[PDB]
RNA sequence: AAAAUUUUUUGUUCUUAUUUUGGCUUAGUUACGAUUAAUAGGAGUAGCUUGGGGACAUUCGUAUUCAGAUGUCAGAGGUGAAAUUCUUAGAUUUUCUGGAGACGAACAACUGCGAAAGCAUUUGUCUAAAAUACUUCCAUUAAUCAAGAACGAAAGUUAAGGGAGUGAAGACGAUCAGAUACCGUCGUAAUCUUAACCAUAAACUAUGCCGACUAGGUGUUGGAUGAAAGUGCUUCCUUCAGUACCUUAUGAGAAAUCAAAGUCUUUGGGUUCU
RNA sequence: UCUGGUGCCAGCAGCCGCGGUAAUUCCAGCUCCAAUAGCGUAUAUUAAAAUUGUUGCAGUUAAAACGCUCGUAGUUGAAUUUCAAAGAAUCAUUCUUUUUAAAAUCCGAUUUUGUUACUUUGAGUA
RNA sequence: CUUUUGAUGUUAGGGUAUUGGCCUAACAUGGCUAUGACGGGUAACGGGGAAUUAGAGUUCGAUUCCGGAGAGGGAGCCUGA
């Protein structure tokens, strides 16, 4: 069955900190948890190992990338910038 | 789309007679149509009536004569009881002395004055004056 | 088309919107709503019994000028209290402070009539005598 | 879904008087089935009354014959 | 049309004459032959219609032999096992959902995918109610990308 | 008068509008100088169309009528 | 191969053959076996086909404003008339060089595209949509739709940016009997971008959608067919699809007016909502 | 449109209204009208109401088309398979008599040849 | 919505004048529902019938006959076809 309504993530922080807190948290950790494509093996398999190093669970290939994120819109921009010249 | 082809044939008639046309056209032909042909000419309110063949539904090309009122259909074809036929023509025809309203019937095609002489009741299809 | 289905199957959607459209009738609406039997003094009845508590005078409405005679009642069935009219030149001289009286309705049944404003209702006899009877001054005198 | 037992449904078409028009209605029947058929949701059989076998069942099944629909059985509508 | 507002009424239409014209000189049986030899190449039917009518001079095939292309295909078990129309439907989805996933502010492509689909599961019924395609045939539409 | 429409004014109206609808295109021999083959071509065509010695081009796809290659001579074929 | 009867091999255990019933392999013969192709629908193919349909990136323009320079001197703004305001510590005005944010004049129309809301500088890449042409394929696959789903101007809410001009609030100066207004000088949120909500407008053609029929003329946007003036391009004719206007209706309305708001006591083509 | 009284008072009046010193409407006298051994009043209900509309309403401006599209149930869905012919009895008409494909039951004669809805005629009914 | 405490079926018994989850034991997971289940209201006993209506319809039926139920409110019991 569906254990929760709207929470979901976040029902580990029972009622503390109010409850846009916690959404806001929930947005993030939605992202850090998540898992992202590999680009050099092929696999969907990479996941965050600390603030800002991910590492592909098959390849073991480690990327820096963001905080919450593999990539971060800035550095997308700039680097397409880059190899369009 | 189209849903009948004998409503949209008499409101063409209709209209055509309106306004002295001395003939008209209808596309979509069938058996019902001109089984009703066939009955408004046998009591003389229109002239002979042309068939074409094409290799779909043919055409018809219909001679008029001034004559008609009125010719449409009743949509929902209610069946009607050999008894309850006094009811409708009563609602329906303009005048006890002329006009016809039109049953199919397990013995084809009549209006109402055959319809009784052969005791027999059916569904009604429509009527012109 | 004519904004109606007809087909020869199509019967349950005419009955169930004839049904649901009736209720934005006024007449049919009064006639077959449940509180009726609350929001009505006579409570379904055409005439009933009270006792006088009070006379007084109403005004008349605007275009007219003169002042009505009318008597406050409490009904024995329930408890109410009503207004009604007295009818007649003299006839409010015939009635004591707290007497039994037979009341009925005025002619429009929900409705005011004519020049009292918020008056439903009309006295018709008086401690077991017919007012018309006492106004007729030659038929009876009150029961003393 | 019972052991030895079906359900079958019945359409039919009622008639109003005042509009002149029909509807559609049904009614639903449980049946007894022996082993001797092989049934499945979605095929006609024809039954027959009987004294009462249980708090519901009156009719068992005497033939069956084979049919193949598209949708959910509940949604068909067949008259015979 | 089904969706949007057009009216257009272009088409081809038949000449009267139902018999193969006077100065046709083939065979059934090389017109057949020739049939089986260009869907091997991988044609679909109207595409083959289309080079008989231009290339080779055959103003219908119905009109020569008896049978319709689909027909003299399925006699020796060529045809396709997702018919033509419902194939170029799935194509074109699957192409517009590729496109979407790279852009997620393009509302209108969302909306046309909305319709495509509608018509994909209308002509998914249709055929399944005949027995052109197994009755638990489904397309999920995640699973389609690979449908060749 | 409706039975019998006159055929110069038929001719003038939409093919699907006709008492009986004909198409307006036909086939046709196309002779191309130097060549000494006959070749049946399709008025409105699709394709480019090739001669069977040489591969040089017949005609070119438009819109409406296929155009033909300069010079070329064609001739309907009756049935 | 499987069974009913004929006799049958000697009062019960005792022997054999018959025709006929249904399945089975085996090669031939038969008039042997499939309705159109809807001025219904879906798909397809073609054209240096059409469009201010959508998304992302990219390019240009004056204006305004900030800053730096530049030359000269007494006012400049603003109004019905004036005040508030700026100014010899150089205002306003002219000339040049840099940066910033929004916007896209003239061309531009009783013209184009989109389901509606909406859409206007250049170039590229994705992405769909008509319309026309067709002797291509399928063969009824369709119309309208409670529940349910997608999108939805301006304002408003949340977070991070950006922040020139305009400017709900607020503060001043005037007019007035009063003026918390109309006029004027400043000016905060907002207006712009990215990620999420909200679901409303005179969201109007105040006219639901699909199909049939009924009248003449003048235009205009996009194809196609057929003929002439040409330095395979224009003008004319015919036809399909959008889109306006004028005249008139033994047609309609209470009228205004209407090409549908007509074909309705001569009342019924299909269907949803009020 | 008769005679007295009252004078926005008293009162009447289902609705429109009457009454402020010359009231055809109040209070009375006379005279007339209606139904009549019967005639008024109150409440409910039917027709009138085509103002609940299946027969049979209305939705530009009077009350009223969802901001727009998709979509399930429901409602509604093109044309095609045996069409004819020849007599009679009838005041042109009505009623009928003959059968022109095929197969299975009488050594070229008889009759049989998908289901429902629907309509005709019967049975049974205080 | 129903089903722990019978709701829907199967097997074997008990009981009754007989069939039946009518009741008991074991076993399976069923049964109904937008074509309106489960609930609320009725100044609701059902019918043969009554009033008014051109034809459609709208409203009434405690009350001569037929069927049902009760004897201040509930539950038990004897005699007896
Ligand atoms: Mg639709
Ligand atoms: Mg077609
Ligand atoms: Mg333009
Ligand atoms: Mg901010
Ligand atoms: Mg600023
Ligand atoms: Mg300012
Ligand atoms: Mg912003
Ligand atoms: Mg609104
Ligand atoms: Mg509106
Ligand atoms: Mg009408
Ligand atoms: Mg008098
Ligand atoms: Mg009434
Ligand atoms: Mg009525
Ligand atoms: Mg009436
Ligand atoms: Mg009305
Ligand atoms: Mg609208
Ligand atoms: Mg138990
Ligand atoms: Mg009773
Ligand atoms: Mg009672
Ligand atoms: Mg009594
Ligand atoms: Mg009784
Ligand atoms: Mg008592
Ligand atoms: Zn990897």
């Amino acid at each position: 069955s569906r254990r929760t309504k709207k929470v979901g993530l976040t029902g580990k922080y029972g009622t503390r900190y109010g409850s846009s807190l916690r959404k806001q948290i929930k947005k993030i950790e939605l992202m850090q948890h998540a898992k992202y494509l590999c680009t050099f093996c092929g696999k969907t398999a990479t996941k965050r190992t600390c603030v800002g190093i991910w590492k592909c669970k098959k390849c073991k290939r480690k990327v820096c990338g963001g905080a919450w994120s593999l990539t971060t819109p800035a550095a997308v921009a700039a680097k397409s910038t880059i190899i369009r010249l | 789309v189209r849903m009948s082809v004998l409503a949209d044939c008499l409101k063409t008639i209709n209209n055509a007679e309106k306004r002295g046309r001395r003939q008209v056209l209808i596309r979509p032909s069938s058996k019902v149509v001109i089984k009703f042909l066939q009955y408004m000419q046998k009591k003389g309110y229109i002239g002979s009536f042309e068939i074409v063949d094409d290799h779909r539904s043919g055409k018809i090309v219909v001679n008029l004569l001034g004559r008609i009122n009125k010719c449409a259909v009743i949509s929902p074809r209610y069946d009607v009881k050999l008894d309850e036929i006094e009811k409708i023509i009563t609602s329906i025809l303009p005048s006890r002395l002329f006009g016809h309203l039109i049953l199919t019937t397990p013995y084809g095609i009549m209006d109402h004055e055959e319809a009784r002489r052969k005791h027999t009741g059916g569904k009604v299809l429509g009527f012109f004056f | 088309g004519s904004g109606k289905p007809s087909g020869l199957r199509a019967a349950r959607k005419l009955r169930i919107r004839r049904r649901t459209q009736r209720w934005a009738d006024k007449s049919y609406k009064k006639s077959h709503l449940g509180t009726r039997w609350k929001s009505n003094p006579f409570r379904g009845s055409s005439h009933a019994k009270g006792i006088v508590v009070e006379k007084v005078a109403i005004e008349a409405k605007q275009p007219n000028s003169a002042y009505r005679k009318c008597v406050r009642v409490q009904l024995i069935k329930n408890g109410k209290k009503i207004t009604a009219f007295v009818p007649g030149d003299g006839c409010l001289n015939f009635i004591d402070e707290n007497d039994e009286v037979l009341v009925s309705g005025f002619g429009r049944s929900g409705h005011s009539v004519g020049d009292l404003p918020g008056v439903k209702f009309k006295v018709v006899k008086v401690a077991r005598v017919s007012l018309l009877a006492l106004f007729k001054e030659k038929k009876e005198k009150p029961r003393s | 879904k019972m052991k030895r037992t079906i359900i079958i449904r019945r359409n039919y078409l009622h008639y109003v008087k005042k509009y002149n028009r029909f509807e559609k209605r049904h009614k639903n029947i449980p049946c007894h089935c022996s082993p001797c058929f092989d049934v499945k949701e979605g095929d006609i059989v024809t039954v027959g009354q009987c004294r009462p076998l249980s708090k519901t069942v009156r009719f068992n099944v005497l033939h069956v014959e084979k049919h193949q629909i598209f949708g959910s059985a509940r949604k068909q509508f067949v008259l015979f | 049309r089904m969706y949007g507002k057009g009216k257009g009424i272009s088409s081809s239409t038949l000449p009267y004459k139902r018999k193969q014209p006077s100065w046709l000189k083939q065979k059934p049986s090389e017109i057949e032959d020739a049939i089986i030899k260009l869907a091997k190449k991988g044609q679909t039917p109207s595409q083959i219609g289309a080079t008989l009518r231009d290339n080779y001079g055959i103003p219908q095939v119905k009109s020569v032999t008896g049978n319709k292309i689909l027909r003299i295909l399925r006699a020796q078990g060529i045809a396709t096992t997702i018919p033509e129309d419902l194939y170029f439907l799935i194509k074109k989805a699957v192409s517009m959902r590729k496109h979407l996933e790279k852009n997620k502010k393009d509302k209108d492509c969302k909306f046309r995918l909305i319709l495509t689909e509608s018509k994909i599961h209308r002509i998914s019924r249709y055929y399944k109610r005949k027995k052109l395609l197994p009755s638990n045939w489904k397309y999920q539409s995640s699973t389609a990308s690979a449908l060749i | 008068d409706l039975l019998n429409p006159d055929p110069v004014e038929e001719s003038k109206k939409h093919k699907l509008k006709r008492l009986i609808p004909t198409p307006n295109s036909y086939f046709m021999d196309v002779k191309c100088p130097g060549c000494l083959q006959i070749t049946t071509l399709f008025s409105h065509a699709q394709n480019v169309v090739l001669c069977g010695s040489c591969n040089i081009m017949l005609c070119q796809p438009t819109g409406g009528k296929c155009k033909l290659t300069e010079g070329c001579s064609f001739r309907k074929k009756i049935e």
